[PDB]
């Protein structure tokens, strides 16, 4: 059930901020997949099971939304005007990026279906994959993930700037003092790809590969990261 | 005087409730010890001396102490004989005599902390 | 978070019948960690806020222990300055009550003195060998610092097992917060002809009789 | 209200996975009905009132599979990452067939529809019933019939994975661990259909025939496979 023993989960009561959110979280997943056109003939029921794969890969994405939010309401339990306020934000960015992803994850799995060689379906459908594109693409949905994480980690500095009314022991505070600095290096990774296309160093290209290296790059680069502050 | 030998890991104190509630309804007080080595003080003073009337140990060392000859043999009636089960009964027999009344079954168990290790190895 | 927005709490308290901060003054123990918050300069800004804070009527001129533990604990005071052993009387009273960091000065957080609670022998004494005893096997041992704490908490112990029961604690967490930002008392000799001579700087000036800028001249000599 | 009054149902209280999946439920039952068209006129009122029995069917279905899951949150009351990324699938799975569903039972009451004499509408609304559609369809409902029972059998294992750390008494056991042989027998039988399909053993429609009769022989196979175990 729980991650940490040493830590008291305060908000193991359903609150309307969950319950809420939960709604909200299942519509993503739910209308994600559903928000297909309904099979009408064995050519179409052939056709939307080429789409399992994309949801598959979306809502795996989505349910560690949810878990990183159903950890952070299960510590703390706040339901505040701030807490609201960011919880709003962190779903109302999910919300706007449940398509996009979609898209993303079509269009990743039209290119990786071919590098395995399971299909040789055309790409034209996407539209012109050009440069600026395929920038906006890094800019976009890097955006997107800096945004969720950097959310939690706001939602965890409120718990942090509430510890002494929480009643968080001095356990409770590493924990949530980590949670900020998790979200944190979680959210620098976007931010620096993001970072690197809006620059555009190389004015080609090699500016969209690096930027989509950072991401294969995470467990790597955020032990880097956290070394460095470490170290001093 | 009805003097029961039983290991000090054990309930001696609960056991005695029942001893309590014995001499109630005779009259025989019912002293419990819970002697240290017990399993190899018994067939020393039982032999020569007086010894427990009754002894409570795993069935294990009660074939050492049945050959020597410190057991008497159990004739215990059908009405009580089914009240328990039929294998425990085989546990307590040698060469084709009932040597004791089988209590209970025990096993070493993991005992774990769930607070320290909640999924243990 | 801050000291300097404390005035601006009491204007809003005061409207309702009740105090924002009451605290004893008298021993300079308590009004140190304002007064060393930023530091000399840092003493006569840390100080001057606390004379402003009595000039401008939002504290008590003799508030001394009592009367800061009794309206605190009686529900008369949202605030309240004190260690670990005050926290058994408020447990007393049916006060929810919470311990924090204390608030901010100029930036620089609040330096409050360190008190390590010890215990010495005495040298003119003949049960020298007999009080050994009952420090080490009977008072610093798991049992012994327990029936002390739980009668008035002690801080965090010196003890090396209570670490799992002082993590537990947010109260600890707050006093150890408070402790990280100040600093330990030097034991030298002249502790108690300084604190006299900052005891009396604070009443002086607290009562209206002795400039801030002619505090720290007697009280550096 | 309870199955077993031997069992000590520790999901007693509604979690955030109960509450969430309810939701990822509802809009599977809401949506499959819903996600038509509106009758704009007569003439679609009365088409709209032909589709009642596909999601009658449908539904009737969908409840099974939350009612299979109420009992096992009931239970074990699990919230840990394992529970949740099995959760996450047995869904997934139901919503990838939400609609394939709607077809299928769009499909099969087209089908009764002229065997009893009440409608003879074509079937060429749903494309070319070819050997390797049929085939297709019996693979394709099979494995997701597969995966939704496999998935409440790793579920159920979970528990018993995890059953001295809940306190599961020996009463408790037999139920866990019959629970996972009850949906393991139930998903044996769609494992069944889906590879004698694959396999392909006559190469014409005789390999589909007896796939679907496999489904009909439902509770009688059950039994086969339950006396194989029991005899040794
Ligand atoms: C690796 C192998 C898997 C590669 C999957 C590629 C997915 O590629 C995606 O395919 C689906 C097939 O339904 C197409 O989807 C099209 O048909 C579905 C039918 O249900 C409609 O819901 C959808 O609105 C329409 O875009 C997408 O336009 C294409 O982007
Ligand atoms: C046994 C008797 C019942 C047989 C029912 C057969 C259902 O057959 C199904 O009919 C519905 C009628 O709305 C058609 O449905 C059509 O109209 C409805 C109108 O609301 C639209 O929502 C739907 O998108 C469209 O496909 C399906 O294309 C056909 O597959
Ligand atoms: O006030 C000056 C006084 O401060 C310190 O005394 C504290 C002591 O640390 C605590 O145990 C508590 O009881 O309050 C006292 C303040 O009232 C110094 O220890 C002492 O030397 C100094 O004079
Ligand atoms: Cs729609």
């Amino acid at each position: 059930v729980g991650l940490n023993p040493n830590f008291s989960f305060r908000g193991k009561q359903q609150t309307r901020i969950e319950t809420f959110s939960d709604a909200v979280f299942a519509l993503a997943i739910t209308l994600l997949v559903l928000s297909s056109t309904i099979p009408e003939t064995f050519e179409d029921l052939w056709a939307s099971m080429r789409d399992v794969i994309p949801f598959a890969i979306c809502v795996a994405l989505i349910i560690v939304i949810w878990y990183q939010h159903y950890i952070f309401f299960l510590k703390y339990g706040l339901q505040d005007k701030v807490t609201i306020l960011l919880n709003t934000i962190l779903l109302f960015v999910l919300l706007v990026y449940v398509y996009p992803l979609k898209f993303l994850a079509r269009f990743l799995s039209e290119i990786y279906g071919g590098i395995f060689g399971i299909i040789e379906t055309d790409l034209s459908r996407f539209g012109e994959y050009s440069h600026q594109n395929l920038k906006l693409l890094m800019v976009n949905y890097g955006l997107g993930a800096f945004a969720i994480f950097l959310v939690f980690s706001l939602m965890y500095w409120r718990a942090y700037k509430m510890k002494s009314l929480l009643d968080l022991n001095s356990y409770e505070i590493f924990d949530t003092k980590s949670s900020i600095i998790a979200n944190l290096l979680m959210c620098s990774v976007p931010l620096l790809s993001l970072i690197i296309t809006l620059i555009d160093p190389w004015g080609n290209f090699r500016t969209t590969i690096l930027s989509g290296f950072l991401y294969f790059l995470y467990v790597p680069i955020m032990i880097v990261f956290g070394r460095i502050t470490s170290k001093k | 005087k009805l003097v029961i030998w039983i290991n000090g890991d054990k309930g001696y104190n609960g056991l005695a409730e029942v001893g309590k509630k014995f001499e109630k309804d005779t009259g025989i007080k019912v002293t419990v010890e819970h002697p240290d080595k017990l399993e190899e003080k018994f067939p020393q003073v039982a032999a020569t001396g007086d010894g427990p009337d009754i002894i409570f140990w795993a069935h294990d060392r009660f074939g050492g102490y049945a050959q020597s000859g410190l057991l008497a043999e159990i004739t215990p009636d059908k009405a009580f004989q089914d009240k328990l089960y039929p294998f425990t009964w085989d546990a307590v027999r040698y060469n084709g005599k009932l040597i004791a009344y089988p209590i209970a079954v025990e096993a070493l168990s993991l005992i774990y902390n769930k607070d320290l290790l909640p999924n243990p190895p | 978070k801050t000291w300097e927005e404390i005035p601006a709490l009491d204007k809003e308290l005061k409207a309702k019948g009740k105090s924002a901060l009451m605290f004893n003054l008298q021993e300079p123990y308590f009004t140190w960690p304002l007064i060393a918050a930023d530091g000399n300069a840092g003493a006569k800004a840390g100080l001057t806020f606390l004379v402003d804070l009595i000039k401008n009527k939002h504290m008590n001129a003799d508030t001394d222990y009592s009367i800061a533990e009794a309206a605190f604990n009686k529900g008369e005071t949202a605030m309240t300055i004190n260690g670990p052993w005050a926290w058994s009387n408020i447990d007393t009273s049916k006060v929810n009550y919470g311990v924090t960091v204390l608030p901010t000065f100029k930036g620089q957080p609040s330096k409050p003195f360190v008190g390590v609670l010890s215990a010495g022998i005495n040298a003119a004494s003949p049960n020298k060998e007999l009080a050994k005893e009952f420090l080490e096997n009977y008072l610093l041992t798991d049992e012994g610092l327990e029936a002390v704490n739980k009668d008035k908490p002690l801080g965090a112990v010196a003890l090396k097992s209570y670490e799992e029961e002082l993590a537990k604690d947010p109260r600890i967490a707050a006093t150890m917060e408070n402790a990280q930002k100040g600093e330990i008392m030097p034991n030298i000799p002249q502790m108690s002809a300084f604190w006299y001579a900052v005891r009396t700087a604070v009443i002086n000036a607290a009562s209206g009789r002795q400039t801030v800028d002619e505090a720290l001249k007697d009280a550096q000599t």
